[PDB]
């Protein structure tokens, strides 16, 4: 079982460096070169560089070199990224992908979970979260989400039960407000008998600003 | 350099295994120096430019026995090489 | 500096065989691997160059097509088509060609939500209007307090393709402070779809 994990959300103010860690496990390391994927929050993948964990050489895009600087520590079977002179494109989610192939061959077949550097000068602020009371009852289905509102930057995950309830589940893409700050909706649809469930509860995160929030949604 | 210890290696046993197939000699020259995986695709490249250069249909068997000679020598293949070079 | 180049979006009729081209140099010298990302996820590789599935390469002449035999209603989301170039030792991917399947028309199921009771305690009064399941994407919501219409504070975002359903979903979040809310107490959302003879408008009166 191959697994990518990387660091999380990270902020950073303009032309600062960030880095951005790759955990890896499940296959030998040093045994196949890791390379770094930024995807722009609407554009496609953009092929940042290179790294060999056993020889330590780094290959990288014309355009990012002089920028970028690759690490692999075999302790602990790491690659990392490092930017420096952060610019405010280079806000994206940054993924690192384990490389499988010999002479020509070469793709990418366990991409990781990507981390989503956000590069702005602005403060960091918390959501708040407010339920969306469903109805009783055309009428089809009952409908019942959560609103979470007035936070900043952009990554936020909203699961429901925990993620027992997958199903009829839609997160909304986050919109941006007048006053400069992103809001979204998760809604669920749920059978109308919503008396013999037990309870539907918001559990958003929102990595920036350690803001945890478990809310129930009741008429 | 991976060019710079090319040249001090003497690559010749390998190459005499064209139709061998189609001994450790080439294993014990190709440890020679500093090749920890790394240089080997410069070495792999200098018997294809050595031995039958581009592309015959014996050249294909030839090149496919390269790829296998990191194995047998105890090494793993190189993961970017590129054997062939069209030019044109 | 090797190009891949990508057609930017593409339809698909759900059963058919869909063929997404991936045109560079040269590429049938290269080897071709093809990705699919869905929204939110990172891409998978469906194809790579060395069990048979619906999705299969070719990569002759100068384009390289992602064939997928009987389009379904999983196989909506974005394509990517990447190669690694030898004369400068890059990775390039192409542009991303967003795959969507063709669905017969959906009425959306319109609901409308009150502004919670803990957000009135604050400043801010929030009401929003969903629209479930609907398709095709293009669909228009009117805002009315009491009966007249609202502009401007009103923003919507509209979800991907569902993976099973092939449906659109949009929500509209009415922002209004506390003394505008509290003040014209009949809310209104009023919308119009294609799957919809007439509009369908919702109401609540707290």
């Amino acid at each position: 079982q191959v697994q990518l994990v990387q660091s999380g959300p990270d902020v950073r103010k303009p032309g600062a460096t960030v880095k951005v860690s790759c955990q890896t496990s499940g296959y030998r390391f040093t045994d196949y070169e890791m390379n770094w994927v930024r995807q722009a929050p609407g554009q496609g993948l953009e092929w940042i560089g290179l790294i060999n964990p056993h020889s330590g050489d780094t290959a990288y895009a014309q355009k990012f070199q002089g920028r970028v600087t690759m690490t692999s520590d075999t302790s602990d079977s790491t690659v990392y990224l490092e930017l420096s002179g952060l610019t405010p494109d280079d806000t994206a989610v940054y993924y690192c992908a384990r490389s499988q192939g010999t002479f020509e061959v070469y793709y990418f077949v366990s991409w990781g979970q990507g981390s989503l550097v956000t590069v702005s000068s602005a403060s960091t602020k918390g959501p708040s979260v407010f339920p969306l009371a469903p109805s009783s009852k055309s009428g089809g289905t009952a409908a019942l989400g959560c609103l979470v509102k007035d936070y900043f930057p952009e990554p936020v995950t909203v699961s429901w039960n925990s993620g027992a309830l997958t199903s009829g589940v839609h997160t909304f893409p986050a919109v941006l407000q007048s006053s400069g700050l992103y809001s979204l909706s998760s809604v669920v649809t749920v059978p109308s008998s919503s008396l013999g469930t037990q309870t539907y509860i918001c559990n958003v995160n929102h990595k920036p600003s350690n803001t945890k929030v478990d809310k129930k949604v009741e008429p | 350099s991976c060019e710079r210890q090319v040249d001090r290696v003497n690559l010749k046993p390998c190459e005499q295994h064209i139709m061998q197939r189609i001994q450790q000699r080439c294993c014990d020259e190709l440890n020679e120096m500093e090749n920890t995986q790394g240089c080997m695709c410069e070495a792999l490249q200098q018997i294809m430019e050595n031995q039958c250069d581009r592309l015959r249909q014996m050249v294909q068997q030839f090149k496919r026995e390269l790829m296998s000679l990191p194995q047998q020598c105890n090494f793993r293949a190189p993961q970017r090489c590129d054997l062939d070079v069209s030019g044109g | 500096s090797y190009v891949l180049t990508q057609p930017p979006s593409m339809s698909v009729a759900p059963g058919t065989t869909a063929s997404i081209p991936c045109g560079a140099n040269n590429i049938a010298k290269k080897r071709v691997h093809w990705y699919r990302q869905k929204p939110g996820q990172a891409p998978v590789v469906v194809v790579s160059d060395d069990i048979p599935d619906r999705f299969s390469g070719s990569k002759s002449g100068d384009t390289a097509t992602l064939t997928i035999s009987r389009v379904e209603a999983g196989d909506e989301g974005d394509y990517y088509c990447q190669v690694w170039d030898s004369k400068t030792d890059h990775v390039v991917f192409g542009g991303g060609t967003k795959v969507t399947v063709l669905r017969t028309v959906a009425a959306p199921s319109v609901f409308i939500f009150p502004p919670s009771d803990e957000q009135l305690k604050s400043g801010t009064a929030s009401v929003v209007c969903l629209l479930n399941n609907f398709y095709p994407r293009e669909a228009k919501v009117q805002w009315k307090v009491d009966n007249a219409l609202q502009s401007g504070n009103s923003q919507e975002s509209v979800t991907e393709q569902d993976s099973k359903d092939s449906t659109y979903s949009l929500s509209s979040t009415l922002t209004l402070s506390k003394a505008d809310y509290e003040k014209h107490k009949v809310y209104a959302c009023e919308v119009t779809h294609q799957g919809l003879s007439s509009p369908v408008t919702k109401s609540f009166n707290r």
